[PDB]
RNA sequence: GUCGACGUACUUCAUAGGAUCA
RNA sequence: UGAAAUUCUUGGAUUUAUUGAAGACUAACUACUGCGAAAGCAUUUGCCAAGGACGUUUUCAUUAAUCAAGAACGAAAGUUAGGGGAUCGAAGAUGAUCAGAUACCGUCGUAGUCUUAACCAUAAACUAUGCCGACUAGGGAUCGGGUGGUGUUUUUUUAAUGACCCACUCGGCACCUUACGAGAAAUCAAAGUCUUUGGGUUCUGGGGGGAGUAUGGUCGCAAGGCUGAAGAC
RNA sequence: UUGUAAUUGGAAUGAGUACAAUGUAAAUACCUUAACGAGGAACAAUUGGAGGGCAAGUCUGGUGCCAGCAGCCGCGGUCUCCAAUAGCGUAUAUUGUUGCAGUUAAAAAGCUCGUAGUUGAACUUUGGGCCCGGUU
RNA sequence: GGAUAGUGGCCUACCAUGGUUUCAACGGGUAACGGGGAAUAAGGGUUCGAUUCCGGAGAGGGAGCCUGAGAAACGGCUACCA
């Protein structure tokens, strides 16, 4: 005996014991009660859009460090600050305060880069294809 | 010198079979049919909100 | 009110051992 | 006491002896040996019922194993109402606050410790080890019963019993050796059942240890409104 | 005998243009096809990743001449390789019936009784003697 | 007995006290139309299926009807709600 039922006509007293101890896989309960986006970045989505309040290693002396890269950001969603990614200071040109900014996940601890500036492609603004629209 | 064994205390924790039903209804009742719609719907929705 | 409990989500600390050589 | 000091004391303390009273507890014998489902259980004698094991060429014939619901009991502590109140003693008070192996010591001691009628139902409630069934090594010790001997002691009339010695058999707490198997190892006659897995059944877990951070969540959580110091010359 | 050509020769061809015809209800397109249509064949293939080198240049630090960061900016003056390929990149998401474990690091309930549920000893025509037709 | 195209607590009158359930009724959730199917997996399984076919329901929400063999129809009608 393995602690279990074997009998031929065992299968109820199988079915309910399963039924019951699936919901103890955290995978299980989060699929189910629909909770696994508690966790998720932006809450759910894929993306998230973002009021760029100022840029904060501007000042930074050395060029094109880890500091001058990052961009204070507040998410519109919940209104939460945040701190973002641009590629290049180059980008940082383009990213001015109170613009619009999609930002996507990723000087530990900043978890997110900024993909949209003003609803274009900040890769195509960097590439000179497209100019952003104010 | 001595260095007694440490005795793991029995759990106080609630169980993950005994948190469900910490909250004010049991969380277990309220689960939907498909969980696999929720994921996708839910997704979709997020980024046209 | 930088309040308590719980739930949820994350971070973090505990990894080196044998042989040869100088 | 490390030394003191609260304390008692020429109205005689401490100590001696002859008693008397009160309430607990059953030393040494005492051993993880014995009994009980467990928690637990230890002075003598009586009564009431209960129980394992052993013996049976007695009796019924599947009446059985496990167990959600439900029920009885459940160490210590604790609550309600009486009784009792010796010892010990949470709390409280008080002496001293000097010295690090003796660094938490002393005195008074409320509740409790005991008991009666109900509640509470928790322990490292431990073999940190579900229950029933089968099988898989040798060895001698013990507890209860039973069988056997032309064995010792005893009955000091015999004897028969009782107590011992030896062999074995059932059931039990157990213990040694074991390249039998298992395990990383400690170790285990079960934590074993020839490489990876099925004799029956109940319960539990989906990861541990030590630290933190935040919280669109849930349940909770105060007081305050007439009060005013100044050695040098 | 290896690599590199804004070197060089004449052969081929469709993207496209277009008589015509086919196609279709009428058209467009396809398949056909006179005539044009290639050397930077400029008739100008992309999406990602990796690694350099350069200065009378710039910043930072120090056991001198160095090291780190990095370098579209200097006195005047108006580069290499790797992967896929008409496709390529980024972000989120993505329990054991067979067959788990419960002494020493999840998990055996304090013990017993007990309803449902699951499971539950053995035994009843076995053996023997012939006949037929099938396969390999 | 009435009604129905017709069986039938479908409804009416009188009667009895029945019916389901730990073999999970009743109640709650369902980002539940159901199926043929789709994905993955070695096998068991796990998930998806509004969506080319079949069947059901609806035409902003309830309620009610004429016509007609066939409708509780809505590119038919009437009220109420918005
Ligand atoms: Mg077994
Ligand atoms: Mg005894
Ligand atoms: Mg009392
Ligand atoms: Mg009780
Ligand atoms: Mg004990
Ligand atoms: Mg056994
Ligand atoms: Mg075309
Ligand atoms: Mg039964
Ligand atoms: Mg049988
Ligand atoms: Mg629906
Ligand atoms: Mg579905
Ligand atoms: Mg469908
Ligand atoms: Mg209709
Ligand atoms: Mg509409
Ligand atoms: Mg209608
Ligand atoms: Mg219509």
């Amino acid at each position: 005996g393995k602690g279990k039922p074997r009998g031929l006509n065992s299968a109820r007293k199988l079915r309910v014991h399963r039924r019951n101890n699936r919901w103890a896989e955290n995978n299980y309960k989060k699929r189910l009660l629909g909770t696994a986006f508690k966790s998720s970045p932006f809450g759910g989505s894929s993306h998230a859009k973002g009021i760029v309040l100022e840029k904060l290693g501007i000042e930074s002396k050395q060029p094109n460090s880890a500091i001058r890269k990052c961009v204070r950001v507040q998410l519109i969603k919940n209104g939460k600050k945040v701190t973002a990614f641009v590629p290049n200071d180059g980008c940082l040109n383009f990213v001015d305060e109170n613009d619009e900014v999609l930002l996507a996940g990723f000087i530990p601890g900043v978890r997110f880069k900024v993909v949209k500036v003003s609803g274009v492609s900040l890769l195509a603004l960097w590439k000179e294809k497209k100019e952003k629209p104010r | 010198e001595q260095s007694n064994k440490q005795h793991r205390k029995a759990k106080e924790k609630n169980t993950a079979k005994k948190k469900l039903h910490t909250q004010g209804h049991n969380a277990k009742a309220f689960a939907v049919a498909a969980p696999g719609k929720m994921a996708r719907t839910m997704q979709r929705s997020s980024d046209v909100n």
